[PDB]
């Protein structure tokens, strides 16, 4: 390599000013790895070259990285490895790149392919839904002759070097080298690496409807494994690459494609459209916005700026979405620290409107729509052979609902399969099944949001208020709040309605989502010896006034009456259970029961 | 010029703030506006209100997304770029910015842009969902009268 | 063979450990 190395050589003296600002960063991350591990009684090798600093004073060295990125990456590795030992070697893994920056119109949505930038750089976004296995793989073993006591050294290349077209080495353990020594190999002195195949869908909103969502796939490496949950808005960028032999294999390969498009990539980025950083300024404003004695009322009407009223409902959603704690019993069954509300209403009264705008501020809570299929909380042994001979229990919809919220529609308009499905997973936090394989108790902290319609028209006043839809009352007993939405005619109400549907054809949301996702990580009081005294007076009267009124209650309803006020103090962001929380919890039930 | 195109281009906005406290409020009770408060400002008053004092009333807060986040994006590849969704008029907004502030740094970076963008529009001039034509939005006066030049010149040149 | 069959100069052998297994005759009388 003489002439193919001089521009590689010229880069080695060039970009040392580009990491004038990173030559500290490359060594400072590993001196504490030489100090955490030496004093136990941890980070990968990630070197974020900004594209700006390379673009700012180089053109020919820059232009090749977006035209022919197949001769130019093991240059930048080769300078980088010798600037690690020459920095630090005295205390007694090639430091590959990450390559973040901007790109200038390479946001190819994989519904579209390339015709010109094949084998180039490409930025790709979307959602992943495949999440296949994890499995190690060698790169190099170290043979050893026991007789004469001397080692050997051999590398085995694969489709993981990403750029060079190496002659493959399909050998597993080449034994008996040119000697008479029965060979050994110190596998602890060997080295290994892993693979993970994941397919990415299309974000199904900016793809115009003339096709179903397509998909491609990406092979990544050790640094970013177990990072992507199924259901994350991910952003990845790597090289484009074809492999395999096709079309001109030995015989009879007619009308068979032979170029598997792959991506060998880096820098998997989550996005939000957990990463929400905040300075001292905005964290102090929410302390200043924790100060007033009205913030539970201001946050209620600042949520859905299209619909009038229902402030009992509008407080309930924000009370539910932030959620309450579950103190797990030591050597005992934890109770239902989740909360599960329900709605029902005579039709076209926005009972389904507010169920889907919670999904925009979901904070990684992707819900379904409730289609009559088994798979709501199971797998039913879908394996697809897991690349020829492995069986996996691929999770349907409970790997996503953990510490999140879901919502489903048309409860009464289902078959019998979901009725036994929501039976177990409500009284029990988990599910366990051996469909065709093994029992496995995988856990899930989830909470439903319901919606249903009464069958017999406008009959919610002339008949029994209970037994009203006759879906099994085990679920009615396992839920608490059954709001009956009224739509009676008031001549000032509909007059006010008539203008608010006209002024919608043209204190804020991102501050709201930051508030709850900061208040999910602070303290939990649970304790005031007199706030617990007022609520039992506030229950035993209606425990004697349950059959003399419309609805009978149960003993588990007492666990609601702590749980609502428990999260109501989380709105206050205080380590004390106050007294004022035992007044909102009273009258909210008093509207749900009278 | 009776300004048929640009006073609407001067109908656009700026986020900015103050240095003093004035009871002149039209934006709503509590007429003295407290100082150092971020206020959306139209071009016409705010172009000269950052002039009249020594120390002027308003504070020029630069919309630095027009100064760092896209200045590298326009540095990359000026063949397909958002000149449009960030500014419905990039041009005179870049002009009237550079008079009051007079920064020679970005005075270079659009001098490279306009010849490269027009390098399309000459050799692209021989003869769709919600907004997505907008790549061809701030080019309308620029080339369309040149398009009628090449149209009629063929029509005399043929029969 | 050629092509990197000569290994690195490893400072850790087993013969330096082998004689430190031969010392595991009767010397540890405590336990
Ligand atoms: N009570 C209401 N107040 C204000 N707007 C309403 C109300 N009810 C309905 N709307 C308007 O109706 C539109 C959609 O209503 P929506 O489709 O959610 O009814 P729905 O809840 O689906 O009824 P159902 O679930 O019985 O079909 C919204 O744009 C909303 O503005």
């Amino acid at each position: 390599p003489d002439a193919v190395f001089g521009d590689r050589v010229r880069r080695f003296q060039e970009f040392l000013d580009t990491f004038t600002s990173y030559r500290d960063s490359v060594r400072s991350i590993q001196v504490y790895n030489s100090n955490n591990a030496a004093n136990y009684n941890i980070l990968p090798h990630r070197i974020i070259i900004s594209l700006d600093d390379l673009r700012e004073f180089d053109r020919s060295f820059w232009s090749g990285i977006l035209v022919e990125p197949a001769y130019f990456i093991p240059p930048a590795e080769k300078a980088l490895t010798d600037l690690a030992d020459s920095m630090d070697d005295v205390p007694h893994h090639p430091w590959k790149l990450s390559f973040k920056g901007s790109f200038g119109a390479h946001a190819l949505s994989p519904r579209t392919l390339t015709a010109q930038h094949l084998n180039k750089l490409v930025s790709v976004e979307g959602i992943v839904t495949k999440t296949s296995l994890v499995r190690p793989k060698l790169i190099r073993s170290v043979h050893y002759a026991a007789k004469t006591g001397r080692f050997h050294y051999r590398d085995y290349t694969d489709a993981t070097t990403t750029l060079t077209t190496r002659i493959p080495t399909p050998a597993i353990y080449p034994t008996e080298d040119t000697e008479g020594n029965k060979l050994t190999t110190e596998y602890g002195y060997s080295t290994f690496i892993d693979h993970q195949r994941i397919t990415v869908q299309e974000m199904p909103e900016m793809a115009p409807a003339g096709q179903l969502p397509r998909s491609i796939d990406v092979i990544l490496d050790d640094d970013l494994v177990d990072k992507t949950k199924p259901g994350d808005r991910v952003n990845v960028v790597g090289v484009f690459k074809s492999l395999g032999a096709g079309g001109m294999n030995q015989s009879n390969s007619n009308t068979l494609i032979g170029f598997k498009t792959l991506i060998l990539g880096n820098t998997v980025y989550p996005l939000h459209a957990a990463r929400q950083m905040l300075t001292d300024f905005d964290i102090r404003n929410i302390n200043k916005l924790s100060k007033k004695k009205d913030i539970f009322d201001i946050l209620s009407q600042s949520l859905a700026p299209s619909i009038y009223g229902h402030d009992h409902i509008k407080k309930a959603i924000l009370l539910m979405l932030m959620g309450g704690v579950e103190k797990n019993l030591e050597n005992g069954s934890h109770l239902r620290g989740d909360i599960n509300i329900l709605m029902v209403g005579d039709p076209s009264t926005a009972k389904s409107q507010l169920l889907r705008f919670v999904l925009n501020t979901a904070s990684l809570a992707i819900a379904t729509t409730g289609r009559g299929s088994s798979g709501v909380g199971l797998t039913a042994a879908v394996t697809t052979d897991r690349e020829t001979g492995e069986r996996r229990l691929e999770a349907g919809a409970m790997v996503l609902a953990d510490r999140g919220v879901v919502c489903i529609d048309e409860f009464d308009k289902m078959t019998d399969v979901d009725r036994v499905a929501i039976h177990e997973v409500m009284e029990q936090q988990t599910v366990t099944i051996a469909k065709a394989g093994i029992h496995t108790t995988l856990n899930a902290r989830c909470s439903v949001i319901a919606a249903a319609n009464p069958v017999f028209g406008q009959y919610d006043v002339n008949r029994d208020p209970h037994q009203n839809i006759a879906l099994p009352d085990s679920l009615l007993s396992r839920f608490d709040l059954l709001f009956v939405v009224t739509d009676d005619i008031n001549e000032i109400r509909d007059r006010s309605i008539s203008e608010h549907v006209l002024r919608t054809h043209r204190v804020t949301i991102p501050f709201l989502r930051k508030y709850v996702q900061y208040a999910k990580e602070r303290v939990i009081p649970q304790l005031t010896q007199e706030a617990i005294n007022v609520i039992v007076k506030n229950y035993t009267d209606l425990r004697n006034d349950d059959n003399t009124k419309k609805s009978p209650i149960t003993a588990r309803t007492l666990e609601t009456l702590i749980r609502l006020a428990t999260a109501h103090a989380k709105v206050r962001l205080s380590k004390t259970v106050n007294k004022v929380d035992a007044k909102v919890a009273a009258n909210l039930l008093r509207f749900a029961l009278l | 010029y009776y300004d048929i195109d640009d006073v609407l281009a001067d109908g656009t906005e700026f986020p900015c703030k103050f240095q003093y406290d004035i009871p002149g409020l039209g934006y709503n009770p509590g007429r003295p506006i407290t100082k150092n408060t971020k206020l959306s400002l139209p071009l016409w008053l705010a172009r000269i209100l950052a002039i009249v004092g020594p120390v002027p009333f308003v504070e020029l807060l630069p919309p630095d997304m027009f100064s760092t986040k896209v200045m590298n994006a326009i540095k990359t590849d000026p063949v397909a770029l958002d000149l449009h969704s960030i500014n419905s008029h990039f041009f005179s907004l870049a002009i009237k910015w550079i008079m009051l502030f007079s920064e020679k740094e970005l005075a270079n970076v659009v001098s490279e842009l306009l010849l490269q963008r027009a390098q399309e529009l000459n050799h692209h001039a021989s003869s769709t969902s919600t907004f997505l034509l907008k790549l061809e939005e701030m080019e309308k006066e620029i080339y369309k009268k040149s398009h009628e030049s090449y149209k009629d010149t063929k029509r005399w040149m043929f029969k | 063979m050629s092509a990197a069959l000569p290994s690195i100069q490893l400072p850790v052998d087993y013969n330096n450990l082998f004689n430190e297994i031969t010392d595991f005759l009767v010397t540890f009388k405590q336990d």
